[PDB]
């Protein structure tokens, strides 16, 4: 009946030294039943990426929505977006929705690539923007990434390291939560390289 | 109409170490979102080296200690000072919260102590009486957040050997307790960060074969 | 089952050095009409014992006769009644706080919010609550309703934690409870001027002050005040 | 929750899970759902934990008294039949429990489903649980009564894999046990995660999924 | 939340806490609350919170606008006309509770707003959950002729009642002054009594710890040119 | 709320307490219900204090643009413009409003318009939760033709005993005077009201 | 309606659905074809709500006709997914949603691939080797899981769907009237007509 | 219902309309609420005439039998019985009753009992649905040591507003006057109490 | 549970029962019998909600095994369904009711008569030459008014319920996995094993 725990899943995301790290579980449901293993939730736009929990097809339906807006956005500026400005528009483009919102827990990051400073944001359903200098979380498995991200975190990570402590942020709370897990995939973002890793966890 | 429930907060922590046990929990008691006291213990020595908390709505947990105290008295006086086991304890408490299945005691309850073994024992309880032996649990309110952590810095859960890329697990090395209770801490600091009916004041008890000891540790009074 | 018919607002109260205080306002609402103006709800059992109640008075009035009978009953067979076997502060609340849970258990609730102030035989402060679900919890500064949204805030800047309570004098901590009362008559609408307040000492005893009124009022600042945003008359 | 039991030529093969949910929090990874009532006789638990482990145990001190009265074990049509009537005294008032009593007595192997409607039904074959449906789908396709120890032991933890797998309410662990005429033997705990990578490797199976 | 509002000899002051929460969950730690409608008209902000901000900046486009239209420096009144209009007309749908603040030709200004509509004047205010605990402080000692300092002293005091009494407030101190004949001076975390203490233990992880099926690069640039 | 509007032989007086509730929190204590529609006509505001300001607004503007166009309006016009907003929006309102008001031509009037959005002319209105506690006292003690210190004595008194007893309301009493000398505002704090 | 079954094997994509229709009490037909052919190389079956189904079904064929006929041309089965699910995520915030749950089975001649897309009412579109909508999948993908290889015959795919069908048809309280199966490969779509 | 029972000099006079309703018809207009179930301890009665009329029957029987027992039983010993049953069985109950008597040690005496089964010793005493109208008035006009004159002028007044405003009161004024002197019953008609 | 029919030819009562049993979604029996054996010439069928149906069966078994020893005599199947009648009469104004409904089925020695009867778990009796409970007459009724004569044999009467048993296979939504099929004559109960 809760349009934000009928598919579930989770990201989660972290700030380190001259470098950021995102990550999602891979599984879409229909509340008890796995449905897929490979259901992917963050999506790029250039350098600026993006992680949407939630209902699944408003996750897809935005992506869809933001691939469209930045390509715009790229012709006419004649120049990528930015992280704090893309920050901006998902921000308005879920409160234009304040009355029949979208079902979602996005979250983004990236790294500004003309200052060089790692950035990451949470929105709500309908546009609050938390900037977070430390991590943001997202999902069904919320709770429990914020008491992983909260122990497990320390700043300045570098990314070899930073790696490590969003995985296993990420794997341990998914296997506290029943719409969480069926696999997981870790993004590491330096200014001119971003490594995509999947991660081996049980698959119940 | 008259609700006779309510919901007084707290989140506690019990770890079964070699030859020891820990029962921690925060003294914050609350109601929606006003503080009624910043030290209101909630872990209590129960006799026989067994330690108690009933974690969730205040008067029903008072009320199930009380009586669980009581037990042990009687069972003493009945069966001619005998101690009373940790399993036979457990048991006893399953048999005290399902002679109220349909007008539950709305508590989440750990008890912690030795077995006859010598070796560390933690018990965990659901409010209609279903309880089961395990190595570690946090109950209450940020229950959620920190046994996430524990599977993960107690278990090793997810955590591989270095070099072997996921073949070979971290082996589980058993923990002091002077390490358990750093976990405990920063458990209860990271759960204070993050959940508002969590902070002011964090109690653990210590068993051993020794005797209970306590160890009373600041939280965050925001 | 019931609904609260005639019901006292807030009960207030503290730990100070040598004993503890507790206050409460002489009304006695009838939903939004302020129906009676002269209840006592501070009801002092023997002379080191003050029970402070809010919520259904008609409630009130059975646990007050509970309390008097319990002086009755305890002098029964009893040479130590006026000594060492009189009732404490602790055996008082006690009592209270096991019928306020049975009646609870019994889906007929006392619908009351109880605060047990007094001094111990060692000279130990006594302070707990108690409510309609037998709730119980104790703490330096305690208060019911209203009193718990503001009243314990300013009485916690006096005495944040137990180590504050040797540091606080008599006579601070009756300013800071007559400024909670002041504080509980600009802001609380089922609140009245008139109050009573009572201060347990485990060397002058107990002293019970009735009639006493909120005063040193500010409102002249009011005649500034015009319209709601742009009325300048 | 997936439980399951079935009747062979050697016995019955007893196979849970070990999940325990509160909403969609993993509460537990590792919750015993069988209950040895004698060396003789099993239940499985769904449902309830509570209730579970209450009813089944207080089966368990009448299955006991019947041994001292009688100086014989119970059979396991006599004792599902106790545990069938205390759920009927309780008719209508919430009870969770949906059971199977498995073990050996006189007749040979036996079986029988029973539930907090005071349902009692005995069977070759039963699974009980949110992934009972997953269960029966390896099960049905695969079940004989010509299979060996090895064999049958290996469909129950299989199907129960089956079930852990795309139920999202069951999982952690599965137990075995198998049930002789010399009574109940424990076939030990086997962790999902690591019990999954094993039989997609080795029987090839769960080629949708990556590894 | 806690959000203040105090009157003073030459201007206003506004504060506020930096939490915020679902349920029982705090989302963010270091919050901002305060809001710049105008450069010297600035509003605290309680409820819902992307309700706060939206509101917040439409009103501030407008005015900006209308100050260009009009050659002249912005009113609060202005200001508190165009917020109270656009919440009456959502009927309190739109959750926004705002304390409105600031210096313009006609003087200083201190306004609340509620999510209704409906707006209220004062040397003194207070919105929030915590607006009991910091009304309590405010009703004991506030007085008529305040100095800058002294009403600094009090806002800050009334935001730390809030952030130890009440659940749904906490860690930090915002505060903004405005001052007539002066720039508006925004304190971002005036005060800073919730700094978490040491861990007592290190969770960096040994590297090879977390188990991996693959690997690849991910390609952000855009077509290569040859 | 406790508002009440009194002619008398020099014009009519506006009289109000100052206690704006949300449920038993008094939100604020010193309120401004009696509102300033033209020069010399006022009302007093009770129910919703959104709705009651809102409507006050756009009755501000209304008698602006009339006063623009025809010249100064009558106390019966203004209260016609209040009607037809609380009338024809009854279903979405909670506005018991008192219209009081001074021409030199009609002297004094005073027009109540309860929850319905009907109007009555009347030498004297009291609305409000308070208003309850006091058709007693009120009715007993009106006369016509009072003078002014007679009909301060009178709503003083009569808001001091609906103060007394509603919970609703509470804080000082406000107070305003139209007459063909001017406007003037009167207040009366607590210790002053509650001796009488 | 009830049952819709899809698999996706080495060179084709194999649908099967229920035959039954039922009204109130009674079982009105039992030789029902729950299925569309939106192109040549396409073939969307459907299920959910009465009447619902059939018109979004038609309505969907249609605007994929139109389009061959536009464009002279055969959009990829990817393409005609995502039509379809944006149709339906669309028709989710509408005043009357269309409850209808769709698998689109296709094989694209430009990549000589099949293609099988499970899109349920809300818009949920998801690339499957096999699928199910409703409780289908509850009795069916243990058994899909267990003996799906990717590198299976057309013939192979019709014996583990008849396994499918016969677990259903044991533990399933209802009678869906047995299925019509559908197979779309490189020559176009054909109806095995006995199973 | 509007009743009201007052102390004064030579003891208490209790008073009361004369009105029952079902709804908005008037079931009676000339009902006795003033109930005697002692000599001189009288009640005044509203809310449920059912309730109120079983509760005063039990308490006159409770009455007959301490005094067969005890002799005269005092005006708090009546209150406490009334109180006993209004309490202990408020969950099923509508009665609001004021009690008043007359001893020669205590004299005049009034005890109010609410909805909740409370008590409440007073001066005087009003309570009904038309009781609310007169607060203001009572409380500016009510005087301790009263003559038996000026008291029935207090009621009569009282009662003649709380009638004039509340649809559930009216008809005649009932009274009982309670002194040394015994028992006296006054009545008073619409034409002499409207005109006030 | 589901289905039960019943049908009193010339020398015998013929009782059909489904075999079906469900719990949730899953059916966890295809061999059920619904029926138990009160006295050597009395069969008594039933089916309501789960439990009730077995426990109030085997009591009223349990109370009429009691009063043939008690007499050494086998009650007339009237006597019997009266006594059924009255417990259930008993039961529908309960605290809570048995919500068992069934069908009597005996021969009676004395009158060499074959008696069907009728009773819902209101105690509504009726006695009849075919009987059903649930909708199973809605689909079955005018098959029996049609081709139902007193004079049948047994095996007339067995064909005319395999005609029955078609229909309902036919028109019923649900799956109740056949029938167990026992005939009650002068010579006692019997099973009959293919059907
Ligand atoms: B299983 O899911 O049936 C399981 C079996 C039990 C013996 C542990 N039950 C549970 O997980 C239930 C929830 C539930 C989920 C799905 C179907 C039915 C029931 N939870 C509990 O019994 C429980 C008890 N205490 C704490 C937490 N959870
Ligand atoms: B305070 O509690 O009023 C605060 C002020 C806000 C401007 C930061 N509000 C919140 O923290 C609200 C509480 C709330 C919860 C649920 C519904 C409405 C309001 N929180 C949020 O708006 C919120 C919640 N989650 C993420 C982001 N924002
Ligand atoms: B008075 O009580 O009618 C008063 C008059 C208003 C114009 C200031 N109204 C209120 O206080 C109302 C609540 C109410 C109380 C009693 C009767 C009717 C209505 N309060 C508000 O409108 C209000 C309260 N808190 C915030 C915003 N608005
Ligand atoms: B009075 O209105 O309280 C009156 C007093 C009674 C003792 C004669 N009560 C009634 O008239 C009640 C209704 C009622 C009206 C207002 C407040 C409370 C109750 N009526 C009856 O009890 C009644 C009416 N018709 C027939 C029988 N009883
Ligand atoms: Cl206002
Ligand atoms: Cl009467
Ligand atoms: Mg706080
Ligand atoms: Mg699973
Ligand atoms: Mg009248
Ligand atoms: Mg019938």
């Amino acid at each position: 009946s809760d349009p934000s725990s009928i598919n579930g899943g989770i990201v989660v995301a972290m700030t380190g030294k001259d470098c950021v790290a995102i990550a999602c579980d891979l599984r879409l449901g229909s509340q008890s039943l796995g449905v897929s293993n490979k259901f992917e939730k963050i999506f790029h736009y250039g350098h600026v990426f993006l992680g949407i929990t939630g209902l699944a097809t408003d996750v897809t339906t935005l992506n869809e929505m933001f691939r469209y807006k930045t390509n715009l956005y790229k012709l006419k500026e004649e120049r990528a977006i930015e992280p704090e400005t893309f920050t901006q528009l998902v921000s308005s483009s879920l409160y234009e929705r304040r009355f029949g919102p979208y079902f979602v827990g996005p979250v983004v990051a990236g790294i500004n690539s003309k200052s060089g400073k790692p950035f990451i944001a949470g929105f709500d359903l309908i546009g609050c923007i938390d900037e977070a200098k430390d991590f943001i979380v997202s999902g069904t498995a919320s709770d429990q990434l914020f008491g992983m991200c909260e122990s497990l975190y320390e700043p300045n990570l570098e990314p070899e390291d930073l790696f490590e402590t969003i995985s296993q942020a990420l794997l341990n709370a998914a296997d506290r939560d029943a719409l969480s897990g069926w696999g997981a995939v870790v993004y590491i973002i330096k200014k001119d390289e971003v490594v995509k890793r999947y991660l081996k966890m049980r698959q119940d | 109409q008259f609700n006779p429930y309510g919901d007084n907060g707290g989140t506690i922590l019990g770890i079964a170490g070699e030859d020891f046990a820990v029962l921690a929990g925060d003294t914050r008691n609350i109601t929606d979102y006003s503080i009624n006291s910043r030290y209101e213990p909630k872990v209590f020595d129960c006799g026989d080296n067994i330690v108690m908390s009933a974690n969730g709505f205040a008067a029903d947990g008072d009320a199930l200690v009380k009586r669980f105290k009581n037990s042990v008295k009687w069972y003493h006086f009945d069966h001619n000072d005998k101690k009373l086991s940790i399993n036979s304890a457990a048991r006893n408490i399953q048999h005290l919260l399902y002679s109220r299945r349909f007008f539950p005691y709305y508590v989440y309850n750990i008890i912690a102590g030795l077995d006859e073994d010598g070796k560390g024992a933690v018990y965990s309880f659901d409010p209609v009486g279903s309880y089961q032996r395990e190595q570690c649990r946090a109950g209450g309110a940020a229950a959620s957040l920190i046994m996430p952590f524990l599977d993960n810095q107690v278990n090793f859960k997810n955590q591989y050997e270095p070099g072997t890329n996921g073949k070979v697990k971290k082996p589980l090395k058993y923990l002091s307790v002077e390490e358990v209770i750093k976990l405990v801490r920063d458990s209860f600091t990271s759960a204070t960060e993050r959940h508002i009916q969590v902070g002011d004041g964090l109690e653990i008890l210590i068993v051993t074969k020794d005797g209970v000891r306590k160890e009373f540790y600041e939280l965050k009074r925001d | 089952t019931q609904q609260p018919i005639v019901t006292g607002t807030s009960v207030i109260s503290m730990k100070y050095d040598n004993g503890v205080i507790i206050a409460a306002d002489n009304l006695g609402s009838y939903g939004s009409l302020l129906r009676f103006n002269g209840v006592e709800r501070l009801i002092p059992v023997g002379d080191n014992t003050v029970v402070g109640i809010s919520g259904d008075i008609s409630d009130m009035q059975h646990i007050e006769r509970l309390l008097k009978d319990l002086v009755t009953e305890n002098a029964y067979d009893n040479p130590l009644a006026d000594a060492e076997e009189a009732l404490e502060p602790s055996y008082i609340f006690e009592y209270l706080a096991t019928v306020m849970y049975q009646r609870r258990s019994k889906m007929n609730p006392l619908w009351n919010a109880i605060i047990v102030a007094g001094v111990q035989s060692n000279g130990d402060q006594f302070l707990r609550y108690v409510n309609l679900l037998g709730v119980t919890y104790s703490s330096p500064t305690l208060a019911t309703g209203f009193g718990a949204h503001m009243a314990n805030p300013l009485l916690r800047k006096v005495v944040d934690r137990e180590s504050d309570i040797p540091k606080t004098t008599v006579q601070v901590a009756e300013e800071a409870i007559v400024n909670a009362m002041r504080v509980l008559y600009y802001r609380d609408a089922r609140s009245s001027r008139n109050f009573s307040l009572a201060i347990i000492d485990k060397n002058t005893g107990l002293t019970f002050k009735k009639n006493l009124q909120v005063e040193n009022m500010k409102w002249d600042f009011a005649k500034d005040i015009k319209g709601y945003g742009t009325q300048k008359i | 929750t997936t439980t399951l039991a079935f009747k062979f030529q050697h016995g019955v093969i007893v196979a849970v899970d070990s999940r325990a949910t509160a909403g969609s929090y993993i509460s537990s990874l590792r919750m015993n759902k069988v209950i040895e009532i004698n060396p003789y006789l099993l239940g499985t638990m769904s449902g309830c934990a509570a209730d579970c482990q209450y009813w089944e145990r207080l089966l368990a001190k009448e299955c006991r008294l019947y041994y001292l009265r009688n100086g014989e074990r119970i059979s396991v049509s006599a004792a599902s039949k106790l545990l069938s009537n205390m759920m009927l005294q309780y008719r209508g008032m919430g009870l969770s429990m949906g059971s199977m009593i498995c073990g050996w007595d006189k007749k040979g192997p036996g079986l029988y489903y029973v539930d907090d409607n005071g349902t009692r039904l005995s069977g070759q074959m039963f699974s009980t649980g949110s992934g009972n449906t997953y269960a029966y789908g390896v099960l049905d396709s695969n079940y004989k009564w010509d299979l060996s120890v090895e064999d049958a032991l290996y469909l129950g933890k299989r199907s129960i894999l089956a079930a852990a797998h795309r139920d999202a309410y069951s999982g952690g662990s599965v137990n075995l046990y198998h049930v002789t005429e010399d009574g109940w033997i424990y076939h030990g705990n086997h962790d999902v995660g690591e019990l999954f990578w094993k039989v997609k490797e080795e029987e090839g199976s769960f080629n949708n999924v990556i590894g | 939340t806690t959000i203040v509002g105090v009157k003073f000899n030459n201007g206003v002051v506004i504060a506020a806490d930096t939490r915020s929460t679902q349920g029982p969950i705090v989302a963010d730690k270091n919050c901002a609350k305060l809001h710049r409608i105008s450069p010297k008209i600035w509003c605290a902000g309680a409820g819902t919170a992307a309700d706060t901000e939206a509101v917040t900046q439409l009103i501030g486009s407008n005015i900006e606008l209308h100050s260009l239209y009009t050659s002249r420096e912005p009113r609060v009144v202005s200001a508190l006309q165009m917020l109270k209009q656009h919440l009456f007309k959502y009927q309190g749908h739109i959750g926004a509770y705002l304390i409105v603040a600031g210096v313009d030709p006609t003087g200083s200004h201190l306004f609340s707003i509620h999510a209704h509509g409906s707006t209220d004047v004062g040397y003194y205010l207070s919105l929030g959950s915590g607006s009991l605990a910091a009304m309590a402080v405010l009703e004991s000692h506030w007085k008529q002729d305040l100095t800058k300092e002294e009403a600094i002293k009090l806002a800050s005091d009334a935001i730390q009642a809030g952030i130890w009494n009440d659940l749904g407030s906490g860690s930090n101190v915002d505060v903004c002054v405005m001052e007539i004949g002066k720039d508006a001076e925004y304190l971002r975390n005036y005060l800073t009594p919730n700094v978490r203490e040491e861990k007592q233990k290190s969770y960096k992880f040994p590297r090879g710890t977390t188990a991996v099926l693959k690997e690849s690069i991910v390609n952000i640039c855009d077509i290569q040119e040859e | 709320t406790s508002i009440m509007a009194v002619t008398f032989k020099d014009g009519v007086i506006l009289g109000a307490d100052s206690r704006t509730t949300t449920g038993a929190y008094i939100a604020n204590r010193v309120t401004d219900k009696l509102t300033r529609v033209h020069d010399k006509i006022w009302c007093c505001r009770s129910g919703s204090a959104a709705d009651t300001q809102a409507i006050a607004d756009i009755v501000q503007y209304h008698l602006e643009l009339y006063t623009s166009q025809y010249g100064t309006p009558s106390t019966e016009t203004a209260a016609s413009v209040f009607k037809e907003l609380c009338y024809e929006n009854k279903d979405n309102l909670t506005a018991g409003i008192i219209v009081a008001g001074y021409d030199d031509k009609n002297k004094g009037e005073v027009y109540t318009i309860p929850l319905g959005g009907s109007v009555h002319k009347l030498p004297y209105a009291i609305a409000g939760s308070g208003s309850t506690f006091i058709y007693g006292y009120c009715d007993k003690n009106f006369r016509e033709n009072m003078s002014k210190e007679e009909t301060v004595d009178f709503i003083k008194h009569s808001l001091s005993q609906a103060i007394k007893w509603d919970g609703s309301s509470g804080g000082v009493i406000r107070m305003v005077v139209l007459t063909a000398a001017g406007v003037e505002r009167l207040i009366f704090y607590p210790d002053e009201y509650e001796q009488l | 309606m009830d049952i819709i079954l899809g698999i996706r094997v080495q060179d084709s994509v194999i649908l099967a659905s229920s035959k039954a229709v039922t009204r109130g009490i009674s079982v009105l037909k039992d030789s029902d074809d729950k299925t569309r052919q939106l192109s040549p190389h396409t073939l969307m079956s459907f299920a959910g709500e009465a009447g619902d189904t059939v018109q979004f079904a038609e309505y969907i064929q249609a605007n994929i006709q139109l389009y061959s006929i536009r464009e002279d041309y055969e959009l990829s089965p990817q393409a005609v997914s995502s039509f379809v699910r944006q149709e339906l995520a669309k028709s989710i915030r509408s005043r009357r949603p269309y409850q209808v749950n769709v698998l689109i089975g296709g094989y694209d001649k430009k990549k000589n691939k099949p293609e099988l897309y499970q899109i349920d009412y809300l818009g949920t579109k998801v690339e499957l080797p096999y699928g199910a909508h409703g409780y289908s999948g509850f009795y069916t993908f243990s058994l899909l899981d267990h003996h799906y290889r990717p590198d299976m015959t057309t013939e192979e795919g019709l014996d583990l769907l008849k396994l499918c069908v016969q677990e259903l048809e044991k533990r399933m309280p209802m009678d869906f009237k047995g299925v019509i199966v559908k197979i779309v490969d490189k020559d176009g779509i054909r109806q095995v007509d006995d199973f």
